[PDB]
RNA sequence: CUACAGUCGCGAAACGUACGUCC
RNA sequence: GGACGUACGUUUCGCGACUGUAGA
């Protein structure tokens, strides 16, 4: 709460996430099960371990925070609505995000596979600047590290989507406030 | 080569004193390594004028070509005479002059069973050191068991000479068949009596030097439910109702006929409950010689079919529809195919009613096996982190192996998947990385086990348990003394040579008589049991002309070979519509002869009139008249 | 007397006319939601249409209780409600009382009877039918039967007015399955047999639910066996000796039963006794009389070593003393009825050992360690808190009365009274009111239902002895079980009533057929006259040609020489079975025989001796094989139906 | 260790323990039992959750302190050896003691139940005045109170015996300095 | 082709014992 | 007497699939 503070905490879309995360009843905490629940099936579900939010950007301010705490291996990005969706995150052209990789790095992927250092954060922050076309990753008390920068000037909506390993349960991430 | 470790020498010293073991070494070469310790240390200390003799069992012939490879590369420094026996050697330079003329043979059992059998080598005392690999498997008839009671009434009784060291090499000792600890430490007595052996020493010091080598990877279960909209086996189920209605009335006896009380469409109880129908209505005995052979067609066309129908249910309960759609398809076009009739063609237009909507519904993303989806979930999940793992995932039957290469060959979303079944992927193979899915099957590596059936899950928690009480059983029999202990397992020896040495008396009455066999579908009267012969106590043919125009055979397009004959083509029915597997047509070394084999057969007795029904002509008595070449 | 929500949520689905196993755990609740439905069904009555709904009840207490119960509150509404007992069985014309009444309690084995009478041919005569503990509608069942009539007559094709079918149990029962896929196929198997379109279960009441459902916790109990032991040494000694002396007559009964190498105190050893038994029954020398002699002699010898093992097994679980009162008893038993030189010679052999017996059984460093642990855990309750009335089960009715003697002459726990019921500070049921916090099951592996009125529940102890790990093993698993019928039963909440009615009708068509399919009629009856014997006296008493048969369940004697074959004694505890009054039972009359034949009916005004086939071995008169059969149905003879014109 | 020391550390006997207890050679340091060892048959053996010393008393002299943490209830008391076998202490005429009841209560047991609040000592050091009868408990740092006094006019030794709740394994008691 | 071999899975019959329950 | 239900334990018997061996 020390930067511009600019926008909104967002709700995940419980039309889109797969059969395996059980977000709760406060509806704004993502977490896996431990086994599946099997809901209505729709065209509109993942069959991976993703969720999607629902609310579409803006023009120039966006920015969220989200607790990459309690999660063996995690990935936030944002997406647009037009996703394939039996694809996994960030290995389309509809993607930015960071992904915490089995031989843990802060990889991120504008598909193109970029290895980082070993650094773990516990809190990640997305700052959008849509007037410019800038993304970037500044995680929590970093003196606003950027962690990457990726530009995609889209005319789509880009909600705040989420991948997280969905084997572990009693994995969940949390959004909280800035 | 690799080097010796401290664990690997501390299996390998109670052997080295000088008494029997039984190793208990886990996987990972290192049994391998310490059979070659001890036979290194024991055929190094003999003193001149004698020398020793090692016997190295192995089960498998590609562990046997392996250990045969290994004793090879390992001993030609020393000047050893490595050999080998297997199946596959020729008939030269027999064994005793083999047994005579080397230092470390690696037999396959069943060569040395033949060989004391025979009476050809006297007894094992020509032997000091048989080394068992996968001693756990002595149990009831298994050869390693009957080179045991060799060695064990050699022994007890009649004391010769000096006898062999025992040495197991087991990788675990395998308590099966027990459910409190006092049975599992009575079955680890029984096996440890039944070799002969005394000191069951595992690793116990340097465990944290061993774990380097063996992994215990964690589990995860993943139970999931059946399907809902279950349309197919609705409309199997329609066609298995009309099928068996009109063999009902075709019948109408036919609940008599076995024990099964309830018996539902597609399990494993129907297919045994369809099988004893099948064998009930093969025994038929009227006097309307033509009506019986449309009863009989009959009955074995819609016992047949409904068998068909059962395992595509079978198949459609453990995979995607289309399998078992598939699996039907090709069998109706091999019996379309194959004759002419008005219950084939009353069968074929039922199914053929029913194929198109059928198909309708099998080509649907809705009527999905969500077991196959759970799958495709982990596969796709887990590749996700670690892009170059490989996965080893078991399946049941073999068909199921098709089926799964199928589909993973035909997935949109499993684009990066290489499979290969038993450079590549995944390997779907059933009883032989990172990744070691069971379906439903009973570094930081996991194991998966997918089912819809509980009690899969508790069979395998039944099983780590077992593995504890096997662990706790052999810590509790390491403290014993040896000297009781020795009493303890020549009681046990003793009791056991009283049980197998007093019932062997399975004594054969030849049942004299003449007989006439028949067709096992359409009875037509084949052949007389006076005319068969016994050709070198395996094949079993019919020295008759009258027989010839009864069968006609089907060109097999290529010929074959057997040891001693050479296989020309398959023989068939010569009936309107029967076209049974009889057997194949063979050359014995000059002409040709038909080959049959009693499994598609009854035997109708000429004066009673009754028919039973055989399988192994070991179990069928007649005069066994051995052929005479001359006819 | 109010409705809650606990109790009006049930009936509301229950009110549309449709057919449910809704399962409250209450007693009062229960029969609060049977008297809802049944007074919504009577006010819902249109002129032309009145009540004539037929309530199921399975034991006497249950039925006796619903009886006062309806006849108190519907009295005052304008119905007339009356009830079938066993008494009612008699003396009067039953489709009368179908009619003339509205609220019939009858007990479901009188309408099987009256199915097979001819009395209500269709089941549209009543219009409503509610089960209580239908979880017993499982197989064969007289429950089954009416829902095989039902189904038979609603599926068959001859649809008319069917009516309507509404269930009510306790608690669902896993029955016989081990997996929680089986625990579905039972539960939605229980559905299908019952007409269930839904199960009705408390959801939104759980506050209600928790106050009354008396729920306790495991108290499981773990304790090492006994090392020094003189009786089994004093009785294996006799028991030595006994088979010892035994087998000079009969050398081949290890070669004539199968069984291996038995142990002395084991249930295998009477597995091993009472086939050797079996084994020599069958001897059949041709001297008819040597072989009665010879066949009464080791009968007396297996019958003895029988009894030794069963105070071997009494020592094994029980104190010392009560095998010892329990062999005395039964010389004394044996002292009553004959005497041979064979019972002479065991007799004085009993007496000899007898006071080594009562020596050594007086020792009290022989107690027995599981009894002392079992008392040291009762002393450590009774200094938790004094005020405890304890209650126990065990495996047998055995230890029942063992257990009270353990109480009766206890000067270490003299707080204990005895209440025999199978006031009272103590009280030992075998089987299955929960006011008493303290059950104590020891050597014992549904569970015990303790809940019948609106009480509390305030704590309890329910204290288990284990001896051997069979009991752990299978209760732990037991324990795992109950949490998987709770999954199996939120398993089956997550259904629609569409794929649920289309699964019930695969199942009942499935059911239907296979019923339809199973109707074997009785074979080819035997008209061939066998005769029969006595199995411990190889006596010739009767044949197939003076046996009638009164209800095909009964098998008579006409023979009336046999009337003076036997000897009539009068029974210890005399009453009816639908047919009769029990006035004795009959001992065959030979030199000292005294076996037991059967039993002595009074059925109008005959002295009927009513035999049965577990005391006969079944003789061929063309060959003269000496065959078994064990149950009368398996006889299959020329049945003559019962003739009461003759005499 | 600051106000008047008399006693001396108490030890427990032999051969009137419980069938239950393994106490060790150091003697003054019991633990209970996994399973009770089955011992010989006599009649001195105390068949309770019960054990005795053997330190015949003094004159008047008398005070001793004693571990009573790390155990759920115990009991701690004076007993005369010709005590009946089968009686607890608490049931007769020839006992003083110290109760930490179940339902969370320091009650005693004495000629009576004299309840206290729910106060729960670590600690207890009884102190033993045979002169006039003068018998008190300066438990734990509740400035030495005793908070109760008995009188015993008795005319045998009055040794300490210990009762707990035996059916907790893994307890264990200890006598430690006065 | 004969032919043993060991494991797994689902079964059906002949039993004894223990409890309860009704007709 | 007989019917039904539950539990414990024993002794066999066939069936289908998987895996491997020696002889010919
Ligand atoms: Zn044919
Ligand atoms: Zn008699």
């Amino acid at each position: 709460s020390r930067f511009a503070q600019w926008a909104i905490h967002p709700t995940f879309n419980l039309k889109s996430l797969s059969c395996s995360l059980e977000v709760s009843k406060d509806s704004r905490t993502v977490t896996v099960s431990h086994r599946p629940q099997p809901y209505r099936w729709s065209c509109e579900r993942f069959s991976t371990s993703q969720v999607l939010c629902s609310q579409a950007l803006s023009s120039g301010k966006h920015y969220w925070e989200v607790d990459t705490r309690n999660c063996s291996h995690w990935a936030v990005g944002v997406a647009s609505w037009e996703m394939s969706r039996d694809q996994v995150l960030g290995r389309t052209m509809d993607s930015c995000c960071v992904e915490w990789k089995g031989t843990s790095q802060l990889s991120a992927w504008m598909v193109k596979e970029t290895v980082l250092g070993s650094d773990r954060p516990g809190v990640v922050g997305i700052w959008l600047n849509l007037e410019e076309g800038k993304l970037a990753f500044y995680s929590v008390d970093n003196q606003e590290k950027l962690l990457y920068e990726c530009t995609i000037s889209a005319s789509s909506p880009l909600y705040p989507a989420f991948w997280l390993y969905g084997l572990h349960p009693g994995n969940y991430l949390i959004i909280k406030q800035v | 080569p690799f080097k010796p470790r401290n664990y690997q020498l501390e299996l390998a010293l109670p052997a080295m004193k000088g008494k029997n073991t039984i190793i208990c070494a886990p996987t990972g070469c290192g049994k391998t390594f310490v059979s070659l310790l001890i036979c290194e240390h024991h055929l190094k200390k003999f003193p001149q004028g004698q020398k020793g003799k090692v016997v190295f069992f192995a089960n498998q012939i590609p562990v046997y070509e392996q250990q045969k490879s290994v004793f090879s590369k390992y001993f030609e420094r020393h000047g050893y005479r490595v050999t080998g026996i297997s199946g596959a050697t020729a008939e030269n330079v027999p064994v005793e002059q083999i047994v005579e003329n080397n230092d470390i043979i690696i037999l396959t059992p069943q060569i040395l069973v033949n060989n004391l059998k025979k009476g050809t080598i006297p007894s094992l005392s020509i032997f000091t050191l048989m080394i068992f690999d996968e001693c756990h498997n002595t149990s009831k008839q298994h050869p390693y068991n009957m080179i045991m009671f060799n060695y064990l009434d050699q022994k007890l009784g009649g004391s010769s000479g000096p006898l062999p060291q025992v040495i197991g090499l087991t990788a675990s000792v395998g308590v099966g068949d027990a459910k409190n600890t006092d049975e599992a430490l009575d079955y680890i007595c029984k096996l440890c009596a039944s070799l002969d052996a005394s000191v069951i020493a595992t690793v116990k010091h340097n465990l944290e030097e061993l774990e380097q080598v063996v992994y215990k990877p964690q589990k995860f279960f993943r139970k999931v439910e059946s399907r809902i909209s279950d349309k197919f086996k609705y409309i199997i189920a329609q066609l298995m109702r009309d099928t068996e209605s009109l063999a009902k009335r075709i019948c109408k006896d036919l609940e008599n006929l076995s024990q099964i009380q309830n018996r539902e469409f597609g399990t494993q109880k129907y297919e045994q409950w369809i099988v004893t129908v099948q064998k009930a209505c093969m025994v038929f005995q009227m006097p309307d010689k033509d009506e019986e052979s449309r009863i009989c067609k009959a009955l074995f066309l819609y016992t047949s079919h409904l068998r068909k129908y059962n395992d595509a249910l079978i198949i459609s309960e453990h995979a995607r529809m289309k399998d078992a759609l598939d699996y039907l398809k090709d069998f109706f076009s091999n019996v379309r195919a194959a004759g002419f009739d008005e219950i084939e063609q009353d069968l074929t237009q039922r199914f053929e009613e029913k194929l198109q909507e059928l198909e309708s519904v099998s080509r649907d993303p809705s009527n999905e096996n969500p077991k196959l989806e759970d799958l495709c979930f982990i596969l796709q999940e887990e590749y996700h982190l670690n892009p170059e793992t490989i996965t080893i995932l078991f399946v049941k039957t073999r068909a199921l192996v098709d089926a799964l290469k199928n589909w993973i060959e035909g997935n949109p979303k499993l684009s990066f998947l290489k499979p290969g079944i038993l450079d590549h992927n995944i390997l779907i193979a059933t009883s032989v990385c990172n990744l070691v899915i069971l379906y439903e099957y009973v570094r930081g590596s996991k194991c998966f086990l997918l089912t819809s059936n509980a009690g899969v899950i508790e069979k395998e928690q039944i099983n780590m348990y077992k593995e504890k009480m096997m662990n706790d059983s052999i810590l509790r029999l390491q403290t014993w003394d040896e000297a009781v202990f020795r009493e303890k397992i020549l009681h046990i020896q003793t009791h056991e040579k009283f049980i197998r040495d007093s019932q062997e008396k399975p004594k054969p009455v030849p049942d004299k008589e003449n007989k006439k066999l028949l067709c096992r579908k359409c009875k037509a009267l084949a052949c007389y049991t006076a005319d068969v012969r016994v050709i070198e106590e395996c094949h079993y043919t019919v020295l008759g002309d009258a027989f010839k125009e009864c069968f006609v055979s089907r060109p097999h397009p290529k010929p074959k070979q057997f040891s001693s004959f050479e296989k020309r083509a398959k023989i068939f029915c010569a009936r309107q519509n029967c076209s049974h597997d009889w057997g194949i047509h063979v050359k014995y070394k000059t002409f040709e002869i038909p080959v049959i084999k009693i499994e598609s057969f009854v035997v109708e007795d000429i004066a009673t009139g009754v028919q039973t029904l055989y399988s192994k002509w070991k179990d069928f008595h007649f005069e066994k008249i051995p052929f005479d070449p001359a006819e």
